């Protein structure tokens, strides 16, 4: 059982790129948002 | 962006600057020099004339001709979030660890307000830090300020991280069986040097302690304006936490000497003149503000304890800041300098501790049910032992009685198992189990202060447990 | 056991705070577009409007040589003084009566100052 | 057990007399950066 | 209405520019606006002192003069209410901002909305003066009497008939146009006026054998116990509240830390009136204070609280006083003095630090109202000296203008001895002037017998030495008989249980009638010594558990068992003989 | 700059018995030495600069006497380094500001120092820095305060003394340098409190930093028993972390035996209350064997001569040997104490004088000499029973 | 004072026993007093006239009833003449200091009329480098014959 640290791995890397797809969705309209507020 | 540039006066670490009343009083600014490099400051007075800044770092290279000031923020205030947890901070609520900012769910003044007298409810219910003389002679309760008296060379720093990595919380023992409460620990540490930090970090990220707890860590060479702020920072996400969230907060300040000294230097620059014994007059009002922002409330489910730690200035109890602390605190637990050079660890002496609201935290409800009265035994016992232990010095072990040597033994057997626990994690049950097994060497009818129904509960178990946890 | 939990926690925060680093790049030189547009002018001169505005009594006001032309008929109006500076970018500075108090209004400071502010409306937009 | 006492008011006695001068040294000091300060004009 | 501007700003003190007719001492809104305090005049310079945090303030920001120093209201709506050191209303703070108090808040001492029972008691063309009575008002059971303020004379205009009206509705209006409403507002620092001050001869009955008898405290006097910790100082205090003669309860807290006074305030809503059946705080007013709230609140918290007792006494009644921690007072004076760069006098306290203890000492006294009724206030102040030393400068200044000293030890609470007040330490100044009362209404000889009792206690006392050396088995029989004396007396006479039904309270007659059923045993037993009997014969008798039982009689059914025990206890000697 | 700062691992090793067994020190660490004068201060810096392991030291005279300094220049050449076998002036830089030099240039001579031993660190050795006396700073400090009409803190002190002293000792450490090697700066520094009051502000700032602290007495100078060092007030916060060296370099069982010395030494300052109280003829046989102990300890373990051609230098083992001695000799005493043996018999015991002149030892014979003293201690009992 | 003439007068190097030759110098003395009374004065004259050591002797007088400032300048002229004839002209000399305790009391008046920061007791910051400024002028000097040896005397207040 000394070797249980891949699980954790692999589930770390699957939500790092759920998360990183996720957040791409949108990446323009955030940018919209910002930019909006931004501006005078 | 306003931009001030009328600056006059450089000395020490003040500096002035004219038509600047646009600066509300306490504000935060930074001072931009010739060079381009960009340090802080707090404004420490503002008149129609000029205002007075004081400087964070040093005040090197900074002139008259090319210097200006700029405004961060009117009242200073800290971003707090439910994901600070497992972060480690500067002090100033900066990140020190290596990752991105923390995404604020809001911003708070540092500075809280006092909690209304009518909203606070009376301390129930107990926390168990796994250290045997704490838990089960001076217990601690939910919602206590129980600060820890330390030393010059005694090893307080191992205690503050052993009880940060062991504290929780036990529910079964209520009858409630659920751990539905969040626990959360926050370390705040003022004025500690590069070896301190360094234990800390590894203390915290060896064992996994860090994925619940908040790191606010403030060096000794920092500015003293950061120690200042620091366990206003602390104390801010600690209520944060629990009166939002329902956590169940542990605040364990780590050196509150160093933070005297700095409000000393402090009060010294702005020429204030001094109280008793050279420290500020209102140091009282300023330790008070700190601790009495614990407690529990009625109608949350949150609680805020504090763990001050402060090493007495030349071990005397007459010294301001301890006097002032104990004065405001409900007891204290005090380290032993003979225990820790005889190589007792944890080094903590039950007769001068003293916990105030232990009877609270205590009874049938939790713990257990013999919770006091085997401590005042455990108690009364050890300091007969440790009073008989100076007379059999001096006129021998054989001209004393039966029962002076079975109170002989029984302390030195007290010391070597019990405050002797080393890097152990005893629940409450362990630690009974050894106060009954210790008790068990005096005579029947000697357990005076116990119960008769406890005794024939538990009476009688002979001395295998320290030799089961190596 | 905790090992997993904290890994997995802080590889989310690498990759959160990855994106919102990336977001704050693109907008970053999506300002740095804004001068070619036809509203330029426009825009530079409610800045310097603004700005003016914010500080009584101005004696002067400076800018980018290329933006000056754009503000020369507002500094006619305004009655104040104006000068070329070539290092003011996507901005326009005011000088105070005393020169001792300026006020800067420029595009990257304004996105520096609100950057803190905006950063949990662009979290909850990103990801609900 | 007495003349220890005695000794003990005794050098407490001294220190804080020491520390009353010292706060009215610093009082005058204080006073005299204020004046300076003011009558400079 | 004096208007101006902030000039300079430095931590709590701030400098105001334009301020040409402020008065010294008034109150001022700093700010938007907090409240604050004048302390010097200077041109049209004021400088004022911000009670609370002034982070965030910006110079030109307006500054007002209220234009009247630090007062109260006094009026109905006080009793069964809590506040904090300048007469704000917790419960209301409450239930405006929360669990915290936010700078700035403002509420009324006295509720604005509610309506009482207006009754006349003057009528048109009556000339009126200072302390008088105009009308009535029913509280929780009490009659309030709506006085006259002291410094208000004049003649009745027109008078407002019987109904409900508001604290706010003029009811009397003078013929001069002066209108008086149900309220009015006094300084804080100045002692109501009275007609006359009267001798200490009656005494205050608290309730307990030690103190009314061994060291009473008489009806307007001073008295001061220490506050060790594990003594049960509290459970006193609640039993004194409890079942004194007093009418009105006031409790000040002056700056205790967080969790006593939790205690504090979630115990007395609990208690009940022996006089009646409901809560004990339908005529009690608290007062509560952290010690992180502001200073000049838990400067002030003693001189709003002495007040309060000062205008209750003036409707005529009886008040008790207690003060929780006047050290922590005296700490908040100390701090206050620091402020003003002052120089320190001995251990940091000011030089004036016994006269504002004498300034609030001397406000107690039994009086003759300036209606010509009769009241009194009477106090008792906690103090605890950090570390329990008495030569701290606080104590000593205390105990020089108080007439008792009640010495609460820890060493008789270890040993389950209570209420534990040390017989050794403590003294009362009260014995020599209550003496006559006590003839007249006890017993003729009742100070001969309190006189014996302690006699026998000091005997007993200067033993300690030799039964602690060779043990009791090895004294003769007189001073074995001593010992058994002394014990009894602690167990039967000085010990009281404040949990149990009956014992909780004991008039004088009781305690007079144990005490000289005590004395006639003690006598019985020394002729039979004489006579040769053994002393562990005479500790067999069984009278003895009959003086035991004596503190658990009822009141009414107590002169029957007296007699019963008084005629057994002549006959267990001379019958045997 | 550097790349990384380092946790203790290595000793410092001073030469000195009490200070490298009972409070030792560790590379990159910090220690103090307060002390009134005439404790000996400046012997015990002149015998670290001597018998030091560092490759380079830089002693800073900041405001003391010039007759140090000519004493450190005309012996050091005729010295031979212990590392490399050269002079030992070849491994020292002096920076001198005497006490009649001026005064502004005190704070600049330290800062100097610092400066010069951080370069030495960067270059890749290891570097023991010694500023002889931090509290002549501190007095530069206030008159330059004096002068500019500043509001002092506490007994003249100007308020950003402890920041500047943190400061300065915050640069003591091993680190992997910009270049990828590895060095470090140890730092010792001297107090001098007025009057010898440890209560003094800079005393009490240097207490809050440093990671040893070696406290001087006085009494123990006056009766001329040397380095004179407070056992009961001086600590070392390094002991925990230097046990896997001690273990592996050593002996295996050294932490043992440091912490029997130690517990010993605890109970006779125990005993010494009851000893002022009744006389030390009224204590039982056990108690004046731990006295006699216990003195023997202070006298033929912690005492070392600083002028001796042998006894100058100790090293580890030499110490591990000696304190073995001691503890078989009273392990052997208290058994020999049970069976009734009187107290007076055991101490003309002659392996006592045996004891006591081990200490003069060269460091060849030691070995012999060692195993010699065991089997004299073993048979002086065992074979006597 | 008994101690300070004793050592003056018997004081003598052994070269029979160092092997340094039978040079056989005489000591030559200086000698300052700082608000010293007419009895010390006295005895200390009389004393120098019995050893016959005037004829090398350099005396600065300040006595009690002298002016309190002049004793600024009193060591500092005493050392310089030493300086001056051991560096110069191959002497051995001996300095002896009457008084130290009036140099300080001088010196902390003057340090009060100012308004200087005060050490212990009232005395100046700077007193221990202005006391270091007079101490530290004694000593020897490479390739040079001449020597100062400094005994001064000082009487702690209340022991
Ligand atoms: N370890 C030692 N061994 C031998 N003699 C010593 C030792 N330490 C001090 N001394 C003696 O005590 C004196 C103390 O003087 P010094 O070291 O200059 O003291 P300080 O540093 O306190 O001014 C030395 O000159 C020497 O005679
Ligand atoms: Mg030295």
């Amino acid at each position: 059982t000394e070797a249980l640290l891949a699980r954790y791995r692999e589930r770390a890397e699957a939500e790092a790129k759920a998360v990183r797809e996720k957040a791409m969705a949108r990446l323009d309209e955030a940018v919209a948002l910002v930019l909006k507020e931004v501006l005078p | 962006k306003k931009e001030y540039t009328g600056i006059t006066y450089i000395s020490g670490p003040l500096l002035f600057v004219e038509n600047a009343k646009d600066l509300a009083y306490g504000a935060i600014v930074d001072i931009k020099d010739g060079t381009g490099r960009v340090r802080g400051g707090q404004v420490i007075e503002v008149s129609e004339e000029y205002a007075v800044i004081q400087v964070f770092e040093e005040t090197t290279g900074l002139d008259l001709a090319t210097t200006s000031v700029s405004l961060v923020e009117d009242v200073a205030r800290l971003g707090v979030s439910k994901e600070m947890l497992g972060r480690r901070f500067n002090g100033i609520g900066k990140p020190i660890d290596g990752l991105p900012p923390i995404t604020p769910e809001k911003r708070l003044p540092i500075t809280g307000l006092p909690l209304n007298p009518v909203a606070r409810r009376k301390p129930e219910q107990f926390i168990q830090t796994g250290i045997s003389t704490i838990d089960v002679m001076n217990t601690l309760v939910r919602g206590q300020k129980l600060p820890i008296f330390s030393g010059s060379g005694l090893p307080a720093n191992e205690i503050a991280a052993q009880i940060a990595r062991q504290a929780t919380v036990r529910p079964d023992l209520s009858g409630e069986g659920e751990k539905e409460e969040p626990f959360a620990v926050v370390f705040a540490a003022m004025g500690i040097t590069q070896r301190e930090l360094s234990y800390f970090i590894q203390e915290f990220e060896r064992t996994g302690a860090l994925s619940r707890s908040v790191l606010f860590l403030n060096k000794a060479d920092d500015p003293t304006i950061e120690r200042i702020l620091t366990p206003r920072m602390a104390l801010t996400v600690a209520e944060y936490l629990a009166f939002e969230h329902d956590y169940h907060v542990l605040v364990i300040l780590t050196d509150m000497t160093n933070y005297c000294e700095a409000l000393r230097e402090i009060g010294a620059a702005r020429e204030e003149i001094p109280g008793r014994r050279g420290y500020p007059g209102y140091m009282y009002t300023d330790l008070a503000t700190i601790y009495e922002r614990a407690g529990v409330v009625e109608g949350k489910k949150g609680s805020v304890t504090q763990i001050p730690i402060l090493s007495m200035p030349d071990d005397d109890r007459t010294h301001p800041i301890p006097d002032l602390t104990g004065y405001i605190t409900e007891g204290q637990i005090q380290l032993s300098r003979e225990l820790h050079r005889k190589g007792i660890y944890p080094p903590i002496d039950p007769l001068p501790s003293l916990s105030r609201l232990m009877n609270n935290g205590v009874g049938k409800g939790k713990t257990r049910e013999d919770h006091k009265q085997v401590s005042d035994q455990l108690y009364s016992a050890y300091a007969n032992g440790v009073d008989i232990r100076k007379l059999v010095a001096i006129i021998g072990e054989d001209a004393l009685t039966e029962n002076d040597r079975r109170y002989l033994q029984f302390a030195d057997a007290f010391e070597r198992f019990f405050i002797n626990q080393g890097q152990q994690n005893r629940s409450i049950e362990e630690s009974l189990q050894i106060a009954w097994a210790l008790l068990s060497m005096l005579p029947q009818g000697e357990l005076k202060r116990i119960s008769k129904d406890h005794i024939g509960k538990y009476y009688g178990q002979k001395l295998e447990e320290i030799w089961g946890a190596p | 056991e905790s090992a997993g939990e904290l890994l997995v926690a802080t590889a989310r925060t690498q990759a959160r705070g990855e994106v919102l680093e990336e977001v704050r790049r693109r907008v970053r030189e999506a300002l740095e577009a804004l001068p070619q547009k036809p509203e330029w002018p426009e825009v530079v001169r409610k800045l310097a409007l603004e700005a003016l505005e914010a500080l009584p009594g101005a004696k002067a006001l400076v800018a980018n040589p290329e933006d000056l032309p754009h503000l020369e008929a507002l500094a006619r109006e305004r009655g104040v003084e104006l000068q070329a500076e070539p290092a003011l970018r996507l901005g326009v500075r005011a000088v105070g009566a005393e020169g001792k108090t300026q006020v800067e209004n420029s595009l990257l400071a304004r996105l520096d100052r609100a950057w803190d502010a905006l950063s949990s409306k662009v979290a909850q937009a990103l990801w609900g | 057990i007495p003349g220890i006492r005695a000794q003990i008011r005794f050098i407490q006695q001294v220190l804080e007399q020491r520390e009353r001068e010292d706060t009215f040294r610093l009082k005058r000091i204080k006073g005299k950066i204020e004046a300076r300060e003011a009558e400079e004009e | 209405m004096i208007q101006g501007v902030i000039q300079k700003i430095a931590g709590p003190a701030v400098i105001a520019k334009g301020m040409l007719g402020a008065r010294m001492y008034d109150i001022c809104k700093v700010g938007e606006g907090l409240v604050g305090e004048i302390i010097r005049l200077d041109g049209d310079t004021a400088f004022v002192q911000v009670y609370e945090d002034t982070s965030g303030l910006k110079v030109g920001e307006p500054v007002v003069s209220t234009g009247l120093p630090l007062a109260v209201e006094l009026g109905p709506g006080m009793l069964n209410g809590i506040y904090d050191g300048i007469q704000r209303p917790l419960e209301r703070i409450r239930e405006k901002t929360g669990i915290y108090i936010t700078r700035g808040v403002v509420v009324h001492a006295l509720d604005r909305e509610k309506k009482w029972a207006w009754t006349p008691m003057v009528k048109p063309g009556d000339e009126v003066r200072g302390g008088m009575v105009l009308g009535t008002v029913p509280e929780f059971g009490f009659t309030h009497k709506i006085l006259v303020p002291p410094d208000v004379r004049g003649r009745v205009k027109e008078v407002k008939p019987a109904g409900e009206y508001t604290v706010e509705e003029p009811v009397v209006v003078l013929e001069d146009g002066t209108e008086l409403k149900m309220y009015h507002t006094w300084p804080v620092r100045r002692a109501r006026p009275v007609q006359r001050k009267l001798d200490p001869n009656t005494p205050f009955l608290t309730g307990m054998r030690i103190l009314d008898v061994l060291f009473p405290v008489a009806m307007g006097g001073t008295a001061a116990i220490p506050g060790p910790f594990g003594a049960g100082k509290s459970v006193t205090q609640q039993s004194l509240a409890k079942w004194s003669n007093a009418d009105v309860v006031v409790y000040v807290g002056c700056g205790e830390r967080g969790n006593e006074m939790t205690d504090v305030l979630v115990e007395f809503p609990e208690l009940t009136d022996p006089k009646t059946g409901g809560p004990l705080m339908h005529r009690t007013v608290l007062i509560a204070n952290t010690s992180n709230m502001p200073v000049a609140a838990r400067e002030a918290s003693i001189y709003v609280g002495v007040t309060i007792a000062e205008y209750f006494r003036d409707q005529g009644f009886s008040v008790a006083l207690m003060a929780d921690s006047t050290s922590r007072w005296a700490e908040a004076l100390r701090e206050i003095s620091s402020r003003l760069e002052e120089m320190p006098a001995e251990e940091g306290y000011p030089p004036y630090l016994a006269a504002r203890l004498a300034a609030f000492y001397e406000r107690a006294g039994k009086v003759i109202t300036l209606g010509g009724e009769e009241g009194a206030v009477t106090i008792v102040g906690a103090v605890s000296p950090p570390g329990g030393d008495m030569s701290e400068p606080v104590t000593q200044s205390t105990l020089r203008i108080v007439g008792a000293f009640w010495r609460l030890d820890a060493s008789l609470a270890f040993r389950r001895h209570f209420p534990a007040i040390n017989w050794n330490g403590s003294y009362s100044l009260f014995t020599s002037a209550l003496d006559p009362w006590y003839r007249e209404n006890v017993a003729e000889d009742y100070p001969e017998l309190r006189d014996a009792i302690s006699e026998l206690l000091q005997r007993e006392a200067g033993l300690q030495e030799i039964v602690q050396l060779v043990g009791p088995d090895a004294l003769q029989d007189a001073e074995r008989l001593v010992i058994e004396v002394g014990r009894i007396i602690r167990e039967d006479f000085l010990q009281q249980n404040a949990y149990h039904e009956v014992d909780a309270y004991c008039s004088m007659k009781k305690a007079y009638g144990i005490m000289k059923m005590i004395l006639a045993f003690y006598k019985e037993a020394e002729a039979a010594i004489k006579r040769g009997v053994s002393i562990d014969e005479i500790l067999q008798l069984p009278v003895l558990e009959r003086i035991g039982r004596a503190r658990y009689v009822s009141e009414e059914e107590f002169p029957a068992y007296f007699e019963e025990a008084m005629k057994e206890i002549q006959g267990a000697f001379k019958a045997l003989a």
